[PDB]
């Protein structure tokens, strides 16, 4: 019952795309996807139909060619939690905790990379040990991924000079060619694979600086002591 | 030459190459029909006794004579302030003994005169006679490309060159790799499009191999050594 | 007359106004809120729109 559903939840706002509002009532449909998620007071204006901003391009996207209804309702502050969890895989492979930041805090991806399987964020040691300038750190990487790719080489004097992919940061780098961190930008549906990684501060097992990992922002839920979260409906058939 | 194409027979009359011992060894471009800009590094002690040199001029496929059609090198005039350790100061002349009247396919390049308000990003063409795509023979053919000029303060980065660029040379061409110069194309042709009418401002010294990342391109400012050209063929005649 | 519309604020504000079975007439959220409706033809008339 949809007037139940917006009469017992403190509706702020409620449209729809691609779909009226109120033909709902009295029709059938074959199944129904709700995805619900905080929004952040300073990417607020991410959410609309149709933005090139960072939320739509890292965090979630919204389909356009597809009937789909959106809700911004609010929530009190009391008896609620924030769950911030890294759907990452290959990033907490390493050693990835968390965030560890305070309540009524949300976090928001701006840049999000995608990597293969043969990655690894941790230099051979045996090659490392002939470099005198610009020397990273290495470790012992596990099994089926190869190790950061350096090569020896001379200017016009420097014998020891060891220069690697990935610099300076996979962000804002000179050739991404050369580094495998490659930009992606998320689908319909799909999660990002993970953030940036520092590939100077890692490195025993290679284990990564929790300082090192890069793309993301924290920012308040607060307004009017009460959060605000976006919903989208999705009705298939 | 590393990612261009072949230079078809257009008009390029500003790339001399100089012979000695009926091999190619270097080239340059011409100024005026009475001396021949070249590189330094290639005129040191061994390579002493200019009488034993020719140059070749409008000349693509360096296979036209053997030992014979050339013009004899009279004297050559290097940089008093040449330090042979960190390659500055690469600039040399050599004077012919033929008068070199003007013909088809020939015509010099102006100096450019001071005060030219070049722009950060801007383009220029390389050419000679190099390797093909690393620790290659002479290129039989005559091949350009086309480069981009990158500014002198993010050319003295720690992860580049860890400031090791006189401000009495530029680099130039791509951080992403893949155009470069290789070894054997000394000195070359650097001009741009400015004005209806092209400007010889580069000359090549050294490098770090050739299509590298992070290895950009290192080419001489003869706009500072411009003054002294002057006094030299103000002295000479 | 002219057509009948709900508004919510004014004076500089967000102003959500509502229409009436806006915007599609064929297939709209509420048939009953504006008074062009859809009537099938009798025997020996045409179509009033």
């Amino acid at each position: 019952n949809l007037s139940t559903l917006l009469r017992l939840v403190h509706v702020d706002s409620f449209s729809c795309n691609n779909l009226d509002k109120s033909k709902i009532f009295g029709s059938c449909f074959n199944s129904i996807t709700v995805d619900k998620f905080a929004i952040p007071n300073r990417r607020r204006d991410d959410l609309q139909l149709g933005s090139s901003g960072f939320l739509q391009s890292s965090n979630y996207k919204i389909d356009i060619s597809s009937s789909s209804c959106q809700l911004y309702y609010s929530l009190p502050l009391v008896n609620v939690t924030i769950n911030n969890f890294n759907p990452s895989s290959w990033n907490r492979r390493y050693g990835f905790g968390s965030f560890n930041l305070s309540s009524y805090d949300v976090v928001y991806s701006d840049h999000c990379f995608s990597v293969n399987s043969d990655f690894c964020p941790c230099a051979d040691p045996s090659v490392v040990n002939s470099c005198a300038k610009s020397k990273p750190p290495s470790a012992i990487c596990p099994a089926g991924t190869k190790y950061r790719h350096c090569d020896l080489d001379t200017t016009l004097y420097v014998k020891n000079w060891c220069r690697c992919s990935c610099l300076p940061d996979p962000i804002s780098t000179y050739s991404p060619n050369t580094c495998p961190q490659k930009k992606v930008v998320v689908g319909i549906g799909e999660h990002c694979p993970g953030l940036g990684i520092n590939e100077e501060k890692c490195g025993s097992s290679c284990f990564c600086s929790p300082d090192a990992f890069l793309g993301w922002s924290f920012d308040s839920c607060i307004s009017n002591n009460r959060c605000n979260i976006f919903s989208n409906f999705i009705f298939n058939g | 030459i590393v990612g261009g194409e072949s230079a078809l027979p257009g008009a390029w009359p500003w790339q001399v190459s100089l012979h000695v011992q009926n091999v190619h060894v270097c080239g340059g471009s011409i100024i005026t029909p009475e001396w021949i800009v070249t590189a330094a590094h290639c005129v040191e002690k061994p390579l002493n006794n200019p009488w034993h040199w020719t140059a070749f001029a409008g000349i693509l496929r360096q296979s036209f004579m053997f030992y014979g059609a050339g013009y004899q090198v009279e004297k050559v005039i290097s940089h008093p302030n040449y330090d042979s350790k960190t390659k500055n100061n690469d600039i040399a002349l050599m004077k012919l003994q033929k008068p070199l009247t003007f013909n088809d396919l020939v015509k010099p390049v102006c100096l450019p005169n001071p005060g030219m308000m070049l722009q950060p990003e801007q383009l220029c063409w390389i050419s000679g006679w190099g390797a093909t795509e690393e620790k290659g023979k002479t290129s039989e053919v005559l091949n350009a490309a086309k480069v981009l000029l990158i500014e002198t303060q993010r050319c003295n980065s720690r992860y580049v060159y860890d400031n090791l660029i006189t401000p009495a040379m530029i680099c130039a061409g791509f951080l992403q790799g893949n155009v470069d110069s290789c070894q054997g194309d000394s000195g070359g042709p650097l001009v741009t499009s400015k004005n209806n009418i092209w400007w010889l401002i580069g000359d090549t010294s050294w490098g770090s191999g050739c299509a590298k990342a992070y290895r950009p391109g290192v080419y001489g400012n003869v706009m500072v050594f411009t003054d002294w050209i002057y006094r030299q063929m103000r002295a000479d005649g």
